[PDB]
């Protein structure tokens, strides 16, 4: 498209027109740093767009899974293109975001700020532990021995090596592509309460990249995106229909920073 | 507004107002036949006429309530549990648990799960459905001291304020206490006052308004006159309206009509004396290790004073029930004189 090509193409004269710290600038060479470490998490400044091009606020909330999606094919075909010999590792990128002018203490939160850009906080209890997903849909057909092809909802066409034909099928353990998983239970800190009464809580989910990152007990500070489980089984209800609520992670930053930390200035 | 009288029943109401001898008779009707230390039950009535209503919609200030407690204590015979066990027969909302018949939870807050809403709720208390009522209470040493301080709140603020893991709350509950205290033997020892036999702190025991003693008759004498008198009770089985006349019910109007149209009012009376003699009052300095005297009596006073003037029916106070209430105090205020 027109405009909607311009989206990759800002993000590219971005990362090589707008300049801080005396020349230089980080994401020219941020980029390279991470991909020497095989870390695949490069994050980006939000305040660093706002000097730049004041755009992009009102252009992502509309369905920011679109834009997430839009910024990662700019560090695949920078990356990969510019180190063809990375293709090897990992092959997948994503990025992530720090920098939120806004901080939604819990207990805050409703069907107004559904499916856009969030900024909280609170502390970890019990979750779940480790486990992968999947990640493509592939098919093995059964009557006549093929495999479908490749292609939260099912696709099941009626084109495949088989003819188009053999609507049933079975699946095999292999050649289909995998992702970590974990779950988290944010609840808010003991000390920002209505002063000694239950709190509140959420769930979270975290992806692949970001895990064994959490722990039981700790600080936390999270961008995160509201979600809608799309049903709770809606049918003849309660005095309310049975619908839940989680939010997805895009990016942490933990309080404690119990590691080497801080990232360098030019001088 | 369910019982609301007609006025024919004010004749006879008032028609047992009109003499002297309403502080006797009544005294002498509660109990079925049992006319022995009824120079007590005259102080209960003071109970039975729930006490005087000093409203508190002036100012907002100190909520002092005519705030009544009076207690018995002494043996196990006596019979304190089978008269409260009748005295729930008469009062209206009558209560009735006791000394270790269920603690300060047992008391208040009964938190739990109900399978009718099949969640988890908020809950009751004990006390507070007798707001204004009595609870009869027996065998009192034997509560935990986890209880026993929570009555330290009602008596000394007459308040409830509560405060869990869900809900924190303000509720409003006052009453009269009434209770039947027990010692840790049969009998109170000789040579050892309640100033210690009782398991209650140096100056908390006498914190209430006047515990009056009570103890079995301790003479052979006596106990002919009821093993006679109390066993043709039994055995004729029907009763006799002699000289004090025992009304059906209309005695029990005379208790009803009489918490609502009055309000005790004080001209002059009830003040000039223990203000004229509280040099020889006030000289309480004197005593190793005692209890006595403090500037709290002549809140009681008034109490007890417009109380016994709210019998007879007089808006304004009386003067005479000063004396009795002298009476009443100094008849067991000098128990321990040693
Ligand atoms: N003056 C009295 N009038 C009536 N009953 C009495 C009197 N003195 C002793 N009793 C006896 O006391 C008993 C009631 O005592 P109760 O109050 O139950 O004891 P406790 O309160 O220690 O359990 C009655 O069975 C009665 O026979």
């Amino acid at each position: 498209l027109g405009p909607r090509t311009e989206i990759a193409n800002r993000f590219q004269s971005f990362l090589r027109t707008f300049v801080d710290e005396r020349g230089a600038y980080t994401y020219r060479d941020r980029i390279r740093r991470m991909c020497e470490q095989n870390m695949s998490s490069f994050v980006v400044s939000y305040t660093d767009l706002a000097n730049k091009e004041h755009v992009l606020a009102y252009f992502l909330p509309e369905a920011p899974f679109q834009m997430l999606e839009i910024f990662d094919k700019v560090a695949k075909d920078m990356v990969l293109s510019i180190f063809p010999t990375y293709e090897r590792v990992t092959t997948e990128i994503h990025v992530r975001i720090s920098e939120l002018p806004l901080i939604e203490e819990l207990r805050t939160f409703r069907k107004l700020h559904l499916n856009q850009l969030v900024r909280t906080l609170g502390v970890v209890t019990a979750t779940t532990g480790v486990l992968p997903q999947l990640s493509v849909i592939k098919y093995d057909c059964v009557k006549c021995g093929y495999v479908l092809g490749p292609f939260n909802t099912e696709i099941k066409p009626g084109s495949c090596p088989e003819c188009q034909s053999t609507g049933p099928f079975s699946i095999n353990m292999e050649q289909t592509l995998y992702r970590n998983y974990q779950k988290i239970t944010l609840q808010e800190s003991p000390g920002r309460i209505p002063a000694g009464r239950i709190p509140r809580s959420k769930d979270v989910i975290l992806l692949a990249d970001l895990c064994d990152q959490c722990k039981p007990g700790d600080e936390l500070e999270v961008t995160g995106i509201y979600t809608n489980n799309y049903d709770g089984s809606l049918n003849t209800d309660q005095g309310f229909p049975v619908f839940a609520t989680v939010i997805i992670a895009n990016h942490v930053v933990v309080k404690d920073s119990k590691q080497v930390v801080q990232s360098l200035t030019d001088e | 507004k369910d019982h609301i009288f007609p006025p024919e029943r004010v004749e006879l109401l008032q028609l047992l107002a009109k003499k002297p001898d309403i502080y006797d008779r009544l005294a002498r009707a509660i109990a079925p036949s049992i006319y022995e230390n009824d120079d007590i039950k005259k102080g209960i009535l003071l109970q039975l006429f729930g006490g005087t209503k000093k409203k508190h919609a002036t100012l907002g200030r100190q909520n002092f309530r005519s705030e009544i407690h009076l207690l018995l204590c002494g043996d196990p015979g006596t019979s304190k549990s089978q008269m409260l066990q009748y005295v729930f027969n008469l009062v209206p909302r009558s209560q009735y648990t006791s000394g270790r018949g269920s603690s300060a939870v047992g008391l208040t807050a009964y938190v739990t799960k109900d399978p009718e809403t099949r969640q988890l709720v908020l809950q009751t208390g004990a006390l507070v459905l007798a707001d204004n009522g009595v609870c009869c209470i027996d065998e009192f040493d034997k509560m935990n001291d986890s209880t026993r301080s929570v009555l330290h709140e009602v008596m000394e603020q007459q308040t409830l304020s509560i405060a869990k893991a869900g809900i924190i709350c303000q509720l409003n509950a006052r009453t009269s206490i009434l209770a039947a205290a027990n010692p840790a033997e049969s009998q109170w020892n000789k040579r050892k006052n309640i100033i210690d036999n009782v398991q209650l702190p140096h100056t908390l025991l006498s914190r209430f308004d006047l515990i009056f003693l009570v103890l079995d008759p301790q003479d052979e004498i006596f106990d002919k006159r009821l093993a006679s008198h109390l066993v043709s009770l039994y055995y004729v089985t029907r009763h006799e309206e002699e000289d004090t006349m025992f009304d059906m019910s209309v005695l029990r109007d005379y208790i009803a009509y009489a918490r609502e149209h009055l309000s005790p009012t004080l001209s002059d009376e009830a003040q000039q004396r223990l203000i004229q003699a509280y040099v020889d009052m006030r000289k309480v300095g004197a005593g190793r290790g005692q209890i006595s005297a403090y500037p709290r009596q002549l809140e009681s006073l008034i109490r007890l004073s417009e109380a016994h003037a709210k019998v007879r029916l007089s808006n304004q106070v009386e003067l005479l029930d000063v004396e009795e209430a002298w009476r009443l105090h100094r008849e067991a205020l000098k128990q321990s004189a040693t």
